[PDB]
């Protein structure tokens, strides 16, 4: 009498329905593609070739599989975006496990740090493997990062310091490596710093995008935190906040503001943050109706962040629109600061990334192997 | 925690 309640099921096929029948009024751009396996990550690599005299340009994104055989593959794909174009693998690249979570280095994207099931990080060069796998089913990484005890999934480069890399793990611990000085050449490498400061699973980790000694890291515990590489002190923060009301599952610096980040959780909210005063949120972004698991800011718009999680929603909030005035048959589709609610997916949604030189162009992939690309219509973030 | 599939 437990799974009557999972064949609907039948509301999200309908609601799929009414969607794809008003993209046309919703979108300038949607593009939908099964994936071979179910990919638990997407990121825009930064590249764009805008052909001679075409009217496409090609973008790259590094994906990932999810396949329960040993067959698993870091992926680039290619995509040919217009200036309701295709989408074509160009890559794999044997790997350990599925991909937990794939990032480009963005001092040099031919390097990419994953998080697998066990608990290394894996750096490859994509450069230095065949576009064919390996058919001996080998995995030969290029670095294989060691200091962890469980997966994880947090990672991320550090944009001011090369190769000074964080990844947040279910052990309870943030690794730190550096690999600046490391030829990539398959080399062990163990972890430089460990910080201890949290008491349960790190959900997320992320550098400050302009003090390359600040990062922060959120978990199970509800803490954000904010560290100093700087401080001796590996077990305790510069700060601590109880963030949210459950487990807090990431975080995002904006890139605009340097004092502004965002935090996503379980409780189903984002929350705005200030770190010149972490004792007071400074809003707390309210339409989802699961628990949350990425957020992300528009690389082009400092007011602009989207949220994804289990509820199978991608939400665009403007947080220029709180505190607006909106006409009460208006008030019920949800706040004004609540811009798009994406509703392509009919599955949990895993990753998604903004597109870095399309601006409104996101990439998200879902559970059931579904990858859209798709850009709201431009009416929407005009008004 | 997540949970994969």
């Amino acid at each position: 009498a437990a799974f009557d309640d999972a064949v609907e099921e039948r509301v999200i096929n309908e609601e799929y329905k009414i969607w794809k029948k008003n993209t046309p009024f919703l979108y300038d751009l949607v593009m939908t593609h099964a994936l071979e396996w179910p990919s638990l990550t997407a990121q825009w690599l930064p590249d764009v070739t805008r052909p001679e005299g075409k009217d496409f340009s090609i973008h790259r994104l590094v994906l990932g599989t999810h396949t329960s055989d040993e067959q698993n593959h870091l992926v680039i794909a290619s995509v040919q975006l217009p200036n309701y174009g295709k989408i074509e693998i160009e890559i794999k690249i044997n790997h350990e496990g599925e991909v937990n979570r794939a990032r480009y280095m963005p001092q040099n994207p031919c390097i990419i740090a994953t998080k697998t099931p066990s608990s290394d990080v894996l750096v490859f060069d994509y450069t230095k493997h065949p576009s064919k796998p390996d058919p001996s089913g080998e995995c030969n990484p290029d670095l294989r990062l060691r200091g962890h005890q469980k997966e994880g999934y947090g990672l991320s480069w550090n944009p001011n310091l090369s190769g000074h890399l964080l990844s947040a793990s279910d052990d309870h611990t943030i690794c730190l490596w550096d690999i600046s000085a490391v030829p990539k050449e398959g080399k062990v490498v163990d972890a430089k710093t460990i910080f201890t400061g949290h008491t349960a699973v790190v959900e997320d980790v992320s550098w400050h995008l302009l003090h390359e000694s600040l990062f922060g890291s959120v978990a199970d515990d509800q803490k954000l935190m904010i560290w100093d590489t700087r401080s001796n002190n590996t077990s305790k923060p510069s700060h601590s906040v109880d963030a949210h009301t459950a487990e807090v599952n990431c975080l995002s610096f904006n890139p605009y503001s340097e004092f502004i980040l965002a935090t996503g959780s379980a409780d189903k909210t984002v929350a705005l943050w200030d770190l010149r005063n972490l004792k007071l949120k400074l809003h707390s972004f309210e339409s989802h109706k699961d628990e949350i698991f990425q957020v992300q800011w528009s690389p082009h718009n400092e007011t602009i962040l989207a949220s994804s999680g289990t509820d199978r929603r991608l939400n665009v909030w403007d947080l220029s629109k709180i505190g607006e005035e909106q006409s009460p048959e208006d008030a019920e589709d949800g706040p004004p600061e609540l811009l798009f609610i994406h509703g392509g997916h009919t599955a949990k949604i895993s990753d998604f990334s903004w597109n870095p030189n399309e601006p409104w162009v996101i990439c998200s992939v879902s559970e059931d192997n579904i990858m859209q690309v798709w850009q709201m219509a431009e009416n929407i973030y005009n008004d | 925690k997540r949970r994969k599939l």
